[PDB]
C-alpha cells in the first residue's frame, strides 16, 4: 500500500474528465510510485458560481485535492468560484484555458498558476515584431477595462526596458462612435496602430477607421487574437496583422500537461520534510492546508520541457512562459499564416505578408 | 403594513436575551414596512457551512436582508459574505468579527455593507497620530492582503500634498502566498531603518511576520508599530507574537456592542426597504433559492442599494460608502501594554484626534 494522493479536476465534459484520469493513470506509471500514487477526482462545470463553490467542497476537497485543474468551460462560468473556494485554503488551481489577465493578481487569485499565457503577454510577440520591422514609432488602442490596460502596463514595461509609443489612447468599452478617438490618433506621424479591445470593441475601432480611411495604405494595424475571432473578424481591415495560440483552445492538451506538470511537483514535494495533507472537506475547517505555499512554491518553480504544448515554465505570476503564437494576416478576407513566434524568436514563413493596402 | 424577513446570524456564543431585548424598539419602527426578524445560530465559518446556511434560510423563508455577527478573527468572512450577496443579489450587513474586517474592491453587484472604518481612514488616522508625536519618519510593510495598494497611496498621496516634512523610507510587499524557507522575508524586514513601521496585513499574517521582526531585532524600543483594525481583530486575543507597544486603531465593540449593532442592522434594511417601497410602489422579491440565479438574472436587480447607504435613524447617520463603509465610525487607538492587554489611548471622531498621552507611553 502505498500513500494515495488526489489531484482535481473541474473539467468541461465527462469525455475531457476521462482524459483527465488517464492521464494520471500514465503519470503513475511513468513515474516511481511505491511512496506517493496519484489518484484522479473530477467533476463539470456547474451551471452557477455558487453551485460550483460547493461542488468544489463536496466533490474535490472532501477528497482531500492536493491541485485542481481547471478548464474554461463551453458557452458565463469562470475558473473563479473555483480559485475563491480553493484559494481559502491555499490549494494550488491550475488554469487550463483561461486568458484574462485578472488571474494573474495575486490580491484576487492566490494560488493560481495556468499553462496558457494571458492576454497581455501577446505585448511579447508585438515588441518583437516591432524591431523585426523597425516600427520605432507606434499609437497604442486600448479598452479602459482591466484587460486593456493590462496590455498597455505589459508593452509599457518592454518599451521602457528603442521603439517608443508616440502615445497611448483609451476608450470606453461599449462605445459605438469612436471618431473622436480615432482622430486623434489620425493627427499624429505614427501610423502604426495597435489594439487590445474585446471581440465586439474591436468591431466598432475597425468601423470607425474605415469611415476615417485609416485602414488604407500606409498605416499598418497589429492586434491580438481576441481582435481576430468571431465577430471581429467581419469587419477586421485587410492586411491586418493577429495572433493565434498555438493550442490555446486544445483542453485535451493542457490536461494533459498540466498532469505532467503536477505529478512531478507532488513527487518533488515528497522528497521534503513535514509534508502535511490537505483538509478533509470544507465543513469546520478555516485554517489554510499548512503545506499549501510550499507546493505553490514548487509548481511554480515546475519545468516541463517535453510537453505537448511546448515548454512549461511558470513566471513570477503563474503565469505560463514561452508560449507560442501564430502571426496571422487577413489576406483577400482569409487569415492566413504568415509566421510562428516559436517563445523567444520570430520565424517567418514562406507566406508573404500583405500590409493594409497592399 | 407588509412584514420584511430579516435573517441575523449570530456565530459563536452570544448573548441571544440581550439581543432580542434590545430590539424592543421595534415598536419603535414607524415606516411603510415592518422587520420579521429571527435569530439564527452558526456554528462553522467555512465557505460551505455559510453558503448552505445562508442559502435555507433563503430558501425556507422569505429574506429581504441578513444582519451577520461573528466572534472570529477571519477575515474571509466578509470576503464569502460579498461573494454570496453578490450572486444572489442580497443585502447583508456585516456587523462584528470577521464579517466586519476591511474588505476592498467588493463586487459590482455587491450588497454587502460592513460596521467599520475604511482602509483609506485608517490609514489617516495612522498618520494623524504620527503627526502629533511628530513621529514624521516611517517606512510600510504591507502583503498582497485587498487593500494594500489603498493602503499605500493614501499614505503616498496624504505625504506629498502635506507642508510637513514627511520622509517614507521604505515600503516591503510581502508574499505570503509562498513558504518562507528560503528566509526571503527575513532578508526583507532586514531593511527596515525607520523607528514606525505601518503594518498592513491579516491578523494570522502579522503573527508571523511579528515572529519574524523579532528575530532581527525590530520589535523592541525603537522601533513602533502601527497595524489596522483587523490585526488587533478580537482584542480578547492576543497572540504571543505581537510586540508590546504595538499601536492600533480599532473598532472592536468598544462603546457600541453588539446587541446595539444588531439594532442599527435590522433598521438600516427595514429603514431602506420603506424608502424604495414608498417611492416606486414595489420593493425586490426576496430569491426562492440560490441554486437557480443563472435563470432569473435579468429580473434581479441591486437597486435596493441607493437607500441601504443612506438612512438615519434615532437620529444618527448610518449612512455607508460606496466601497461599503461605515461613513463616520467612532474609532479607539489602542496600545499593547506590558500586561499584553490591549489599552485605550486614544479617540477618533469627527476627523479629530484627541489622545490621551501627550508624552508617548514606555512599555
Ligand atoms: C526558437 O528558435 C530559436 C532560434 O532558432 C531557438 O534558439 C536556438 O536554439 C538552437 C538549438 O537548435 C541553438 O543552436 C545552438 O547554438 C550554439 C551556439 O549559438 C551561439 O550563437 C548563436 C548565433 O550566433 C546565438 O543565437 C546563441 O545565443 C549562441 O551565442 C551552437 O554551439 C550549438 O551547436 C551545437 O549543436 C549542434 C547541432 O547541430 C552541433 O552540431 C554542435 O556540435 C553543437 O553541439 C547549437 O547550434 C541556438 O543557440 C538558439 N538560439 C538562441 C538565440 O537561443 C529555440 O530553441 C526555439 N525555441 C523553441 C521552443 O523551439
Ligand atoms: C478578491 C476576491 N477574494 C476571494 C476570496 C473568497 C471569495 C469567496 C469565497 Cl466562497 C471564498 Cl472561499 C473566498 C480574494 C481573496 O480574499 C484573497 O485573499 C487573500 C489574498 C492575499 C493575501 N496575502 S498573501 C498573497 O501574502 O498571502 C491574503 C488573503
Ligand atoms: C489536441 O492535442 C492532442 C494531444 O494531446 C491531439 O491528439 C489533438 O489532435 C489536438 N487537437 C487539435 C484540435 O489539434
Ligand atoms: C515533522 O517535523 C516535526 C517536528 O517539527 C516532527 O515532530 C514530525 O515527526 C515530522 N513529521 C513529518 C511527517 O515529517
Ligand atoms: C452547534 O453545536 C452545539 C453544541 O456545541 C449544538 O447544540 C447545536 O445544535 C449546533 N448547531 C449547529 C447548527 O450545528
Ligand atoms: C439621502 O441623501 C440626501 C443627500 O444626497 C439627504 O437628503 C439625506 O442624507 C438622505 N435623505 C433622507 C435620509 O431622507
Ligand atoms: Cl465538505
Ligand atoms: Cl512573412
Ligand atoms: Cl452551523
Ligand atoms: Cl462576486
Ligand atoms: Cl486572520
Ligand atoms: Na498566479
Amino acid at each position: 500500500d502505498p500513500k494515495i494522493v488526489n489531484i482535481g479536476a473541474v473539467l468541461s465534459t465527462k469525455k475531457h474528465e476521462q482524459i483527465f484520469r488517464e492521464a494520471v493513470n500514465q503519470a503513475n506509471k511513468r513515474h516511481f510510485t511505491r511512496k506517493i500514487q496519484l489518484q484522479a477526482t473530477s467533476v463539470t462545470h456547474r451551471p452557477n458560481a455558487i453551485q460550483m463553490a460547493l461542488s468544489v467542497c463536496e466533490d474535490l476537497i472532501s477528497s482531500q485535492v492536493y491541485a485542481i485543474l481547471v478548464s474554461h468551460p463551453p458557452a458565463h462560468l469562470t475558473p473563479t468560484p473555483i480559485s475563491y473556494t480553493a484559494g481559502f485554503y491555499r490549494i494550488p488551481v491550475i488554469g487550463l484555458t483561461t486568458r484574462m489577465s485578472i488571474y494573474s493578481d495575486k490580491s484576487i487569485h492566490l494560488s493560481f498558476l495556468r499553462t496558457v499565457p494571458p492576454y497581455s503577454h501577446q505585448a511579447l510577440v508585438w515588441f518583437e515584431m516591432m524591431r523585426l520591422f523597425n516600427w520605432n514609432h507606434v499609437i497604442l488602442i486600448v479598452s479602459d477595462d482591466h484587460e486593456g490596460r493590462a496590455a498597455q502596463k505589459k508593452l509599457e514595461t518592454l518599451l521602457e526596458g528603442g521603439p517608443k509609443a508616440d502615445k497611448v489612447l483609451q476608450f470606453e468599452p461599449g462605445t459605438k462612435n469612436l471618431t473622436a478617438l480615432l482622430l486623434e490618433a489620425k493627427e499624429l506621424e505614427a501610423r502604426v496602430i495597435i489594439l487590445s479591445a474585446s471581440e465586439d470593441d474591436a468591431t466598432a475601432v475597425y468601423k470607425s477607421a474605415a469611415m476615417l480611411d485609416m485602414t488604407g495604405a500606409g498605416y499598418v494595424w497589429l492586434v491580438g487574437e481576441r481582435e481576430i475571432s468571431g465577430s471581429a473578424l467581419r469587419y477586421a481591415p485587410d492586411g491586418i496583422i493577429g495572433l493565434q495560440l498555438i493550442n490555446g483552445k486544445n483542453e485535451s492538451a493542457h490536461i494533459s500537461d498540466a498532469v505532467a506538470v503536477v505529478a512531478q511537483a507532488i513527487h518533488e514535494l515528497f522528497e521534503m520534510e513535514n509534508i502535511t495533507d490537505p483538509p478533509r472537506g470544507c465543513v469546520g475547517n478555516t485554517n489554510i492546508w499548512k503545506t499549501g505555499p510550499l507546493f505553490k512554491r514548487v509548481l511554480m518553480s515546475s519545468k516541463y520541457p517535453d510537453g505537448v504544448t511546448g515548454r512549461i515554465e511558470f513566471n513570477e505570476d503563474g503565469d505560463r512562459k514561452f508560449a507560442q503564437y501564430s502571426i496571422m494576416n487577413l489576406q483577400n478576407r482569409k487569415l492566413v499564416q504568415v509566421g510562428i513566434f516559436n517563445g523567444s524568436y520570430i520565424i517567418q514563413n514562406d507566406r508573404k505578408i500583405i500590409w493594409p493596402g497592399g | 403594513p407588509p412584514s420584511i424577513g430579516i435573517a441575523v446570524i449570530l456565530v459563536g456564543t452570544s448573548d441571544e436575551v440581550a439581543i432580542k431585548d434590545a430590539h424592543e424598539k421595534d415598536d419603535f419602527h414607524h415606516l411603510s414596512v415592518v422587520p420579521r426578524v429571527e435569530l439564527v445560530a452558526m456554528n462553522e465559518t467555512d465557505p460551505k457551512s455559510i453558503i448552505t446556511r445562508i442559502c435555507d434560510l433563503m430558501s425556507d423563508r422569505k429574506i429581504q436582508g441578513v444582519v451577520f455577527a461573528d466572534d472570529t478573527d477571519q477575515e474571509a468572512i466578509a470576503q464569502i459574505l460579498d461573494f454570496i450577496s453578490a450572486q444572489t443579489l442580497t443585502p447583508i450587513l456585516g456587523i462584528h468579527g470577521g464579517s466586519s474586517m476591511i474588505m476592498a474592491d467588493k463586487d459590482e453587484s455587491s450588497m454587502f455593507f460592513q460596521f467599520g472604518p475604511s482602509i483609506e481612514q485608517q490609514a489617516s488616522v495612522m498618520l494623524n497620530i504620527m503627526e502629533e508625536y511628530d513621529w514624521y519618519i516611517f517606512s510600510i510593510v504591507t502583503t498582497y492582503f485587498p487593500g494594500y495598494q489603498d493602503f499605500v497611496n493614501k499614505i503616498r498621496s496624504t505625504i506629498e500634498n502635506s507642508f510637513v516634512g514627511w520622509e517614507l523610507e521604505e515600503v516591503l510587499l510581502l508574499d505570503m502566498s509562498l513558504d518562507d524557507g528560503d528566509s526571503k522575508i527575513q532578508n526583507q524586514l532586514k531593511k527596515l531603518q525607520s523607528p514606525i513601521i505601518l503594518l498592513y496585513c491579516t491578523k494570522e499574517e502579522a503573527t508571523y511576520i511579528f515572529e519574524v521582526a523579532n528575530s532581527v531585532g525590530l520589535t523592541g524600543y525603537g522601533y513602533t508599530w502601527i497595524v489596522p483594525s483587523l490585526v488587533a481583530g478580537d482584542t480578547d486575543t492576543v497572540p504571543s507574537e505581537f510586540p508590546t507597544g504595538l499601536i492600533s486603531v480599532s473598532y472592536d465593540e468598544w462603546d457600541y456592542g453588539l446587541p446595539a449593532r444588531v439594532r442599527d442592522g435590522i433598521a438600516i434594511i427595514t429603514t431602506a426597504a420603506s424608502d424604495m417601497l414608498s417611492e416606486h410602489s414595489f420593493i425586490p422579491e426576496p430569491k426562492s433559492s440560490c441554486y437557480n440565479t443563472h435563470e432569473k438574472r435579468i429580473y434581479q436587480s441591486n437597486m435596493l442599494n441607493r437607500y441601504l447607504i443612506n438612512v438615519t435613524f434615532e437620529g444618527r447617520d448610518l449612512s455607508f460608502s460606496e466601497d461599503g463603509y461605515q461613513m463616520h465610525p467612532k474609532l479607539v487607538i489602542i496600545l499593547l501594554n506590558k500586561e499584553r492587554k490591549w489599552e485605550r489611548v486614544g479617540k477618533w471622531k469627527d476627523k479629530s484626534l484627541q489622545m490621551k498621552y501627550y508624552v508617548w507611553p514606555r512599555m
